[PDB]
């Protein structure tokens, strides 16, 4: 739990990305 | 695989979606919404089942928005009609009747009155003669908004 | 001596709305830097139409009243090209019985389910023609066009179910058939826009909320006058003595 | 490389049979028709399920 | 009624179209 090791430090979340909701439709316009 | 960037130690991701917020209609509130939900939902022209398969004996059906909807809902006028067998009739006319006929499987004629209630969406339907084993009746109306607004969906 | 007689055709309504609150809005905004006002809008204004887009579906599955039967199991030596001939002449049978009922020409269409759609794309070259550039899609979409005449479109299995569990029955395996009119005075569906979707929005109210409501008319119905005549059913099956099953790629219970 | 394709194999659920001999009296245009139909529904049960 | 609901605005009709018997024949006469 010190600073000299690579757990001593702690961690910071990273916000990368978000998915938005996908598009909507159908075809039936032919009949 | 794909390939991505990683700069810092821990990352996140995150994910919107689609969510009815209401129970009216076919959905629930809390249902998802995505490319293949078929259902009814803001379309105010519906139809409904009223007997899947009717008695011999049996001679009188009724009509109730309570069965099939949560509450008493007003119907436009001039709209509503009845299916015997999958076959549509005459609409209503304006003073709350509708007189209907069709062919019994044997070859009789059965006539069919209606009576019609628009302020809380209630029907009466009378046989003149008990129809065939088997059949089955469906009722189409559309919903009047202008008198209750209070029943839009919401997203 | 000669009859008149008469018909008649309205429209129908549709509703929509959504709501949030100035202090989400506010979140969203400074944590994610998101914009709940676009989201919503672009929302509604898609579901307005995807809604229509299937209910038409669902009145055309729901009215039909002819019904027709098939196996196109594949016999366990015959080359692919006798098979397709029959099936060739099947289909125009079946149109023909169609044009036979109605009694007026038009153009040619089908709506297949997932497995009909893969026994279909089976078939030889010059016999079915893939759409060109083709990318199967979750949605219902356009596969291709056989016999040169008709277009056939596919629909995935997960709507299939979802059709079959609010009491529409539509198998994967069926398949529909239907004729598009061409003259003035007949046809077979009906669509049109009587008042395109118009879009209000409220202002905020004392109680701090945000709300925006479409309203709009329009007709989707089968036309009065032999509307269901032009449409009819038909569903496959695998149970041929000496069939070859693709699935497992063996005889079908020998 | 080689430990990326170690994940992939241990760490799949979703199974399918099918046979591959080739029946006394075919050629091979018909067979190679099943075969591309067999592996097309294979694939669109994998879209469908992810549903992209 | 006032003109103020949607009802209480009389409707007026449209005509759309005429339709006339399609015509009779036969080719019987190669025998």
């Amino acid at each position: 739990e010190m600073m000299s090791v690579s757990d001593g430090v702690m961690r910071l979340p990273l916000f990368l990305a978000m998915i938005l909701p996908v598009q909507l439709g159908a075809a039936t316009a032919d009949a | 695989c794909t390939f991505i960037p990683v700069t810092r130690d821990q990352s996140d991701i995150y994910e919107v979606f689609n969510v009815a917020g209401s129970s009216f209609g076919s959905y629930a509130a809390g249902d998802v919404l995505d490319m293949q939900s078929v259902g009814v939902y803001s379309q105010l022209r519906r139809r409904y089942v009223l007997v899947a398969s009717s008695d011999g004996t049996s001679k009188t059906a009724t009509f109730k928005m309570e069965d099939f909807e949560g509450q008493n809902v007003p119907i436009r006028k001039g709209r509503t009609n009845i299916y015997v067998n999958r076959i549509k009739s005459v609409v209503d006319n304006g003073s709350g009747s509708l007189l209907h006929s069709f062919t019994n499987a044997a070859g009789e004629q059965i006539t069919v009155t209606c009576s019609l209630n628009y302020n809380i969406g209630q029907i009466a339907l009378s046989f003149s003669k008990a129809p065939d084993k088997g059949t089955e009746i469906a009722i189409e109306t559309e919903i009047n908004i202008e008198a209750a607004p209070e029943l839009i969906p919401l997203i | 001596n000669h009859e008149m007689k008469k018909y008649t055709l309205f429209p129908s309504q549709f509703v929509i709305a959504a709501e949030h609150t100035v202090q989400a809005a506010y979140e969203a905004q400074r944590e994610f830097g998101l914009d709940l006002g676009s989201l919503q809008f672009r929302t509604l204004k898609e579901y307005l139409s995807h809604e229509q887009d299937m209910l038409r579906l669902r009145i055309m599955i729901w009215r039909t009243l002819a019904t027709d039967t098939f196996d196109i199991a594949l016999p366990v030596n015959q080359s692919f090209d006798v098979w397709a001939t029959i099936i060739r002449g099947k289909f125009q049978t079946v149109y023909r019985d169609i044009i036979e009922r109605v009694k007026s020409s038009g153009a040619m269409g089908m709506f297949a389910g997932a497995d009909a759609a893969s026994f279909f794309k089976q078939l030889p070259k010059d016999f079915f023609q893939p759409a060109e550039d083709y990318i199967q899609t979750p949605y219902v979409h356009y596969i291709g066009t056989l016999f040169g005449n008709v277009k056939v479109y596919e629909v995935p299995a997960g709507i299939c179910k979802n059709l079959t569990t609010e009491n529409i029955q539509f198998s994967s395996m069926d398949v529909l058939c239907y004729v598009r009119d061409e003259n003035p005075g007949k046809a077979g569906f009906v669509t049109g826009d009587a008042v395109p979707a118009i879009p209000f929005q409220h202002p905020t109210t004392p109680a701090l909320v945000n709300r925006t409501t479409l309203w709009g008319s329009a007709i989707n119905d089968m036309h009065p006058r032999n509307g269901a005549d032009y449409f009819t059913r038909v569903t496959l099956t695998m149970a041929k003595k000496g069939g070859l099953n693709f699935i497992s790629g063996d005889t079908i219970d020998a």
